[PDB]
């Protein structure tokens, strides 16, 4: 019956779960899609195949479009791949119905050496994710004048596998206090909940119903700075487990010339017009992780 | 490629089908007797053959029941009424073999006690279970069964398929992926329906009406495919049906009745059975338990056991195994219940108005997933 | 503390229910051994003084029904109207409807015992077993057929397998004399049988005994309760464990998949785990209209198995064939050995051939 | 033994179409016969019960 309509791509990833949560409910008919795994739940669409991405948007006039990526980062190897581009057809066929496009994009399409960055600054990825997301603003924007961009760092969430967050993947190498495990102490990253994410997805675009002056980048991010090394100890303290089996390697990894030290973004354009939610990280983490706890798996069967 | 997924299967039988007339005959008999009697103790087993209704059991009880008209009317509401349906109850052999209880066990159970001090009725284990993957809290795979044969009978007696039978089969395959202790069903892989028919209507207008006016009204379209197989009429010439040369009884159809192969079963059966009879009462109790700690959010999924000994109140166990998929652990989910639920059969009776003779109604379609029922509405727990 | 109780029970082979199931099997049996080809799916009603059979046969055997039943009853102890039922007197009906010429099944195993079974089930069959041999015996002469039991057994998980840790509760009614006294019988069934059935490592100062908690059984059998085939599908199987999707066992011959493919499956179960691949399994069939091998098999582990479910099932077939043919070939299910399936389980016994774990090749 | 021999009850109502054309509606002493037939009485005096 809600009249404002909303169709969130990569439904079937964490951010997109989170995303179509956060709308459905709060009086908007959203729909979600994605490529494989999609059903039941959301539609089965393939974003590289234009005559699939035609119909659906035909068919459902959304009022808005979130764009996000399915995502399940090993990534965090830091090289390839993306042919994409199909931000570019997106972006054409929201601007022939008129619908607000919402692109999702990163925070690794900075050098990460002067921190924090400003919506305003230069971009300069040192590898190819960072350049294959800062090409998507490119290709969205120009494609669609009347868009917005969100750009985000590491993210998790209430995930269905560890390995759906390069947050949570984690989690066995913390509880895991018999075999000692080495963890970036280089790399500053600020871990950011998918649900907080989403919140500022839905305030962001109610406000462009209202006013139509909303477009171009944005920033938003998790206020706690933290290491992989400080994560996965800060992990140990929300679930009160010992954390001495964790060893810090202070020295940038094999390829640390493709991962920028510090990509801090700067949330203060975002801040100012009301838009903003920051669930703790320890709490966060905690409603997060429980399901993935080693005698909560044990119990994890189909049968009794 | 797999993943963690699998398949699952559950059926479900129309009220023709013979142990499903012993089930309603039996339920009928136990109505019968609460209208008049509400403290009735009732045991009345079924047989249902050709030609043939034989109740035998044990009933003490105030009620004055004419057992030939409580059977045959029985029948009649299934709808076997003509020799070229297979059965008549206007023309059935209607044999009785009943017996008040044994006295042993009255005295052992009941006599001269207190409503909740009265003990179980007979030892016994019992079962219950919930899930959150359906609205009803049950499996997709059971309740798609039922809603089937349910749609079956409902086309047959407004007239819009009159060719239809009473007696029916369903079997819902569907495919499953596991979610952390939960189960997420993806789509329906199989379904199965035979029905008993008219000599006229031809093969492929019957398996058209299944498809079109049964399954499409009751599975809904995110769960079909273009890969979802269907057999529908599998064998070709089903017109023999029912209890012609079959032989059926109360009891039989237990899996069917509860949770379709999901959970457990201590195997009890349900019909014919009044309140102190705890494969009954209990596994209602227990259902009501399961139920209400999915509802209340304390796990998405849940098994409960109790268990019972003849002529004691309280229950000798009480289990819950909730797959993981709580913050809780088992054990504070068992004091939870332990503060909230009082599982004696003495007080279930009240908790869940067991000698209202609303019986009849859970007799077929399955006990569980359904509004009316008062172990179906969730308690708000406090903890 | 990471604790649980689990309860099971049993009946003898005096509980109606279980005298219809072997009466049924007895038919089978009986049948099978003039026609290795007849079909059988016989229903038995037990009630005051009465036998009924009812159901389908297509056979060329001529069985004396009287005889088959009676000689049942017999076996079972009914030889006397003190007893509430008597062999010799009974009425007998038969109403077969005699003539001249798809499913989801579960398999189950546990390594908690050497029989590859619940530990709850396995006591509450072998204390009923126990009363009818003293029984029997003359040891309590006291002791009639009709009985029951439950077990309530305290485990604890251990990386998916369980543990048991002690029994907890114990129930045992059984039909009895009008002599023999309350004190008599429970000393009795609590020194006679139930320590002489239980590990006494597993009982203790604290393990609760409810022994002829009705204060009176003497009336028994049918007389006391309606029996009928295929009431006691639990006790038949895992009592409570595993899982169950519907089918009885007794009455019915091995063309029956219900039947002979539930056996393939604990055959197999039992097979994984003293085979050391499990500690614990639950197998899944699943056959499929028109398809001789299993449409799907899953194979349920516990996380018990150094292996992944994969790989098992490729173990799996390679050394099992699932078509109903070759299951009653391979385990010799045309004989007439039914009968003794029809009391104290269908699985646990090593007497069955889908008890006899097949040496694994992979 | 009565205790414990089974005992069938296959009791039904007397047919209506009987009913009718027998007693129904009629004063007890006009009431048709139940059914037709025959019927003997005999005596004799040899012994003192005829
Ligand atoms: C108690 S009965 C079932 C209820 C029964 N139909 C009634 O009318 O209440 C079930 C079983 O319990 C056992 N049983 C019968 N009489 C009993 C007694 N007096 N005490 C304990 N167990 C009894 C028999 O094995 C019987 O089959
Ligand atoms: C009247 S019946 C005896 C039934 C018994 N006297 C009673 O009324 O319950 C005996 C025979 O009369 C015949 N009969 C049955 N119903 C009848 C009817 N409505 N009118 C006339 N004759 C009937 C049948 O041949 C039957 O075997
Ligand atoms: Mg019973
Ligand atoms: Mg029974």
């Amino acid at each position: 019956i809600p009249n404002r309509r909303v169709l969130v791509t990569g439904a079937t990833g964490l951010l997109g779960r989170a995303v179509h949560k956060e709308f459905q409910q709060n009086n908007w008919h959203a729909v979600g899609c994605g490529f494989r795994r999609a059903r039941p739940k959301f539609e089965q669409v393939n974003l590289l195949d234009s005559n699939a991405v035609h119909h659906i948007i035909h068919d459902f006039q959304p009022h808005v479009i979130v764009h996000c990526a399915a995502e399940r980062r090993p990534d965090v190897d830091a090289a390839s791949q993306l042919n994409v581009d199909a931000s570019g057809n997106l972006a054409k066929e929201a601007a022939a119905v008129g619908a607000f496009l919402i692109y999702i994009s990163s925070d690794y399409v900075f050098d990460g050496t002067n921190p924090p960055y400003r919506e305003e600054d230069i971009p300069a990825p040192l590898n190819l994710y960072g350049k294959t997301k800062l090409d998507g603003e490119k290709a969205v924007l120009e494609n669609n004048l009347g868009a917005a961009v969100l750009r985000i760092p590491i993210l998790y969430g209430e995930v269905e596998k560890l390995e759906e967050s390069a947050v949570t993947v984690m989690f066995d190498k913390v509880q895991f206090s018999n075999k000692s495990a080495n963890m970036d102490h280089w790399q500053q990253r600020f871990p950011t909940h998918v649900k907080d994410v989403a919140t500022v997805c839905r305030q962001l675009a109610e406000k462009r119903m209202l006013d139509p002056s909303i477009k171009g980048t944005f920033h938003w991010s998790g206020n706690e700075q933290m290491t992989k090394y400080e994560m996965a100890c800060a992990i140990a303290d929300a679930f009160n487990l010992p954390s001495s089996h964790l060893r810090p390697i202070t020295d940038s990894p094999v390829l640390g010339a493709q991962r920028p030290r510090n990509a801090q973004l700067d949330c203060s354009k975002l801040e100012t017009l009301g838009i903003g939610q920051r669930t703790p990280f320890r709490i966060g983490i905690k409603e997060s992780l429980w399901p993935f706890l080693i005698d909560k798996r044990w119990r994890q069967t189909v049968f009794h | 490629i797999e993943e963690g997924t699998f398949l699952f299967t559950s059926e479900s039988v129309g009220e023709g089908h013979p142990d499903k007339i012993c089930d309603q005959i039996s339920d009928a008999v136990l109505d019968a007797h609460l209208q008049q009697d509400p403290d009735a103790k009732v045991a009345c087993e079924t047989v249902a053959k050709t030609g043939m209704i034989l109740l035998a059991g044990e009933i003490t009880s105030r009620a004055a029941v004419d057992y030939q008209k409580v059977v045959r009317e029985a029948v009649k509401h299934i709808g076997y009424d003509d020799s070229s349906k297979g059965f008549d109850y206007k023309t059935c052999n209607v044999l009785v073999a009943l017996e008040q209880q044994s006295p042993d066990i009255a005295q052992g159970v009941h006599l001269d006690r207190n409503e909740e001090d009265i003990g179980a009725g007979d030892q016994g284990l019992m079962f219950g279970y919930a899930t959150d993957e359906t609205e009803e809290c049950m499996p997709l795979t059971i309740v798609l069964a039922h809603k089937l044969n349910a749609k079956l009978a409902e086309l047959r007696r407004n007239g819009t398929l009159p060719w239809l039978r009473p007696d029916s089969k369903t079997q819902v395959t569907v495919q499953y992926m596991q979610d952390r202790g939960a189960v997420l069903p993806i789509r329906v892989h199989t379904i199965v329906i035979s029905v008993q028919h008219d000599e006229e209507v031809c093969l492929d207008e019957m398996r058209d009406a299944l498809k079109e006016k049964v399954i499409k009204a009751v599975v809904p379209a995110k769960y079909l495919d273009e890969d979802t197989i269907y057999h529908l009429q599998p064998s070709g010439r089903f017109v023999i049906g029912g209890p012609q040369g079959d032989a059926g009884l109360t009891g039989r159809k237990i899996i069917v009745d509860t949770y379709g192969g999901w959970g457990a079963h201590g195997g009890g059966a349900f019909s014919g059975k009044d309140y102190t009879k705890v494969d009954r009462s209990a596994a209602y109790a227990a259902r009501w338990v399961a139920k209400s700690l999915v509802k209340g959010g304390l796990c998405r999924r849940v098994l409960v056991q109790v268990s019972y000994a003849i002529g004691v109140s309280h229950p000798l166990s009480i289990s819950i195994f909730h797959y993981g998929t709580s913050q809780k652990s088992e054990r504070e989910l068992l004091e939870i219940v332990k503060k909230n639920f009082d599982l004696r059969p003495g007080v279930i009776v009240r908790d869940l108005d067991l000698k209202k003779p609303i019986y009849q109604r859970t007799a077929a379609y399955g006990h569980f997933g359904r509004d009316s029922f008062p172990w179906e509405v969730p308690k708000k727990l406090k903890y």
